[PDB]
């Protein structure tokens, strides 16, 4: 719920201007909503925990990903899930857990999708 | 099994260009190979060999090729790149000598020159030959252009 | 100066590239053992059905 309302105004956002392709604001709505997109894409038979699913849509809509090219978003993705499922499998854990992002589990995933952006 | 960890943030800013296409193929390679590690389970299982062997008629042959299989052992392939380490070390000591060294001495000579440059006689207290011997590249040169005034007017 | 030091900071993390390489041709093999272990393992499992099919 946390992750997703964000995106759920933001995707609303982007609908609402997308008929036609100039200030800042309507610039970033449109490439924040490409990003989401090119986010949600999914392949067969591939579902995804809930957790991945959180720090997806997490990287996504906070705001790590308006540099990187649209046509990446996708390889990005399957990437960071690669990371972030073997070596911070104890924060994911921490959320399935207790089914909620706190503020140190929030901290922990923003250092690490930095981190993992970081090497690009 | 262990495998070294590694920050391409810093590793990125190591290659001449000169091999770096390459270098950028190696790291290419590396994600496909972890990715393909990643994928295959760490063991392949065993067999039912028992029960298989109760749902078989030639049940001897079963017997056989268990024993057999049992028997074989995957040759253990081997390394042949300690080479790469052989490459640590040369590239080591051409590092560490030249690169490292040349940045001594030259530093040594940039530290001598900021010492001269930080204590210049204030220029009031100076005379021409103290600046010709200071910027030598303010010398009006005599001798290719010997007669006055040695630069040409432009 | 300071193009000197960082410059030679360089050359103190060198070791990376080699490293990396290294990494690389590990598990390379590692890789391959576990997938000659599979065929082996697989192929006699496939040996063993066409006798059960039958």
């Amino acid at each position: 719920k946390q992750v997703a309302g964000t995106m759920k105004l933001e995707l609303a956002q982007y609908r609402e201007v997308a008929a036609f392709a100039l200030d800042a604001a309507t610039q970033q709505l449109l490439s924040r909503g490409v990003r989401l997109t090119e986010l949600l894409k999914q392949g067969q038979y591939s579902p995804m925990a809930i957790e991945e699913q959180v720090a997806v849509i997490y990287a996504g809509v906070r705001g790590y990903l308006d540099k990187l090219e649209p046509s990446k978003i996708t390889k990005f993705e399957n990437a960071f899930l690669s990371h972030v499922i073997s070596q911070h499998q104890a924060l994911l854990g921490k959320i399935r857990t207790d089914g909620k992002i706190s503020e140190e589990s929030d901290a922990k995933l923003k250092e690490i999708v930095t981190n993992f952006l970081a090497g690009f | 099994l262990a495998l070294k960890t590694i920050d391409w943030v810093a590793f990125g800013e190591i290659i001449p260009r000169n091999q770096k296409a390459v270098a950028n193929s190696l790291k290419s390679w590396n994600e496909t190979l972890t990715s393909r590690l990643a994928t295959l389970p760490e063991k392949p299982p065993a067999i039912d060999w028992a029960y298989y062997k109760a749902n078989v008629a030639k049940a001897g042959l079963v017997d056989d090729f268990e024993k057999k299989f049992n028997a074989l052992k995957v040759p253990i392939p081997e390394d042949k790149y300690t080479a790469q380490v052989d490459a640590e070390e040369k590239e080591d000591v051409k590092s560490c000598a030249e690169f490292l060294t040349q940045s001594k001495t030259r530093i040594q000579e940039y530290e001598k020159e900021l010492e001269k440059m930080r204590n210049i006689i204030p220029f009031d207290q100076m005379t021409i030959e103290d600046l010709n011997e200071v910027f030598p590249e303010t010398k009006l040169d005599k001798k290719k252009y010997p007669y006055w005034p040695h630069r040409p007017i432009e | 100066i300071d193009m000197e030091k960082s410059q030679q900071a360089l050359v103190q993390k060198r070791h990376y590239l080699f490293d990396v390489q290294r990494n690389n041709i590990a598990m390379a093999l590692e890789v391959t053992y576990r997938e000659r272990l599979h065929r082996v393992y697989r192929e006699v499992k496939n040996r063993l059905d066409y006798h059960i099919s039958v």
